[PDB]
């Protein structure tokens, strides 16, 4: 199966600050990268679809950018209710595979 | 709007297709090419009634909702004229959902019949990618 | 507004069966794909598998053929069933549409020893 890593673990972030998160696929995967936000005790919220595709609703601050093996969420200025793990997952090989996550939190 | 060649190649590689759940690149310029050569204004009426749109020629039957399919099931979610748009997103989104399925790139006859089997990577061959 | 729910057994013994189903609301079980993916206490997201339109099944080989997704049509809802549980598969788990849009809110699910 494609191995999708993200990095950092944990990415401390002060309210206002850019927050920039990376994943990286084992093999080429094209634009088949989603981002994913998950609060405490909910199931995860697809942000970003097709590595830039932006879904209705989503913050302007959300972007994703990036292709083949190489992709980044970028938050322009976090706010508060932005902490939460990320995680991206690729769609390029079945099975589908999500990364580690990362763990966004206050600073 | 009538896409070359190596113009259409780079755009479905940009939007993923290259290697898409085993499919080489070549298969999918291949299969544009017989379903409606390359032309993504391209429309057929089917027997049934439904209409195949798009430079991949995607059915009202089942994938997209024309407003004039009785069984249309709009599996992709999206009104068909979305998908003779000279932008290929809303085409490459739902053919990536279609090929997902369990006939795989078997859904679309033309590359059945015309590029399964054959040397599909010439389709992409002297391009720059 | 589309509404997935998970429902079935908190709590299992090792070696038994798990049965889980995911109803749907505000959207047609029969008009799309559907899948389950999983999450152990404290870990990741692994998938599990999913079904498409036409039956189709596409199941991750880390479950190693102990996993079953099925569609009834008549009350517009999908099952999972996971064979011969282990502590291993103690997890919440979530139903959700292939595209990803919507998911259910999860069920936690704890195999004991």
């Amino acid at each position: 199966e494609i191995v999708m890593t993200q990095s950092p673990a944990t990415l401390s972030v002060s309210p206002g600050e850019r927050a920039t998160l990376s994943c990286r696929a084992s093999q080429s995967i094209g634009n088949n990268l989603h981002w994913y936000q998950q609060k405490p005790g909910q199931a995860p919220r697809l942000l970003i679809y097709y590595a830039s595709q932006s879904i209705s609703g989503i913050p302007a601050r959300f972007s994703g950018s990036g292709s083949g093996t190489e992709f980044t969420l970028t938050i322009s200025s976090l706010q508060s209710e932005d902490f939460a793990v990320y995680y991206c997952q690729q769609s390029n090989s079945w099975p589908y595979t999500f990364g580690g996550g990362t763990k966004v939190e206050i600073k | 709007k009538v896409f070359g060649r190596c113009e259409l190649a780079a755009a479905m590689k940009r939007h993923g297709l290259d290697n898409y759940r085993g499919y080489s690149l070549g298969n999918w310029v291949c299969a544009a090419k017989f379903e409606s050569n390359f032309n993504t204004q391209a429309t057929n009426r089917n027997t049934d009634g439904s209409t195949d749109y798009g430079i991949l020629q995607i059915n009202s039957r089942w994938w997209c909702n024309d407003g004039r399919t009785p069984g249309s099931r709009n599996l992709c979610n999206i009104p068909c004229s979305a998908l003779l748009s000279s932008d290929i997103t809303a085409s490459v989104n739902c053919a990536k959902k279609i090929v997902s399925d369990g006939n795989g790139m078997n859904a679309w006859v033309a590359w059945r019949n015309r590029c399964k089997g054959t040397d599909v990577q010439a389709w992409i061959r002297g391009c720059r990618l | 507004q589309v509404q997935l729910q998970e429902s079935g057994p908190g709590l299992m013994k090792p070696s038994e069966t798990l049965s889980l189903t995911c109803s749907v609301s505000g959207d047609s079980i029969r008009s799309d794909y559907w899948s389950w993916i999983r999450q152990p206490p404290g870990k990741g997201l692994e998938w599990i598998g999913y079904v498409s339109y036409s039956g189709s099944t596409y199941y991750n080989p880390s479950l190693k053929s102990r996993v079953t997704i099925s569609v009834d049509t008549s009350k517009n809802r999908f099952s999972l069933k996971l064979n011969s549980v282990t502590a291993a598969d103690t997890a919440v788990y979530y139903c959700a549409r292939w595209d990803g849009d919507y998911w259910g809110q999860g069920i936690l699910v704890t195999v004991s020893s």
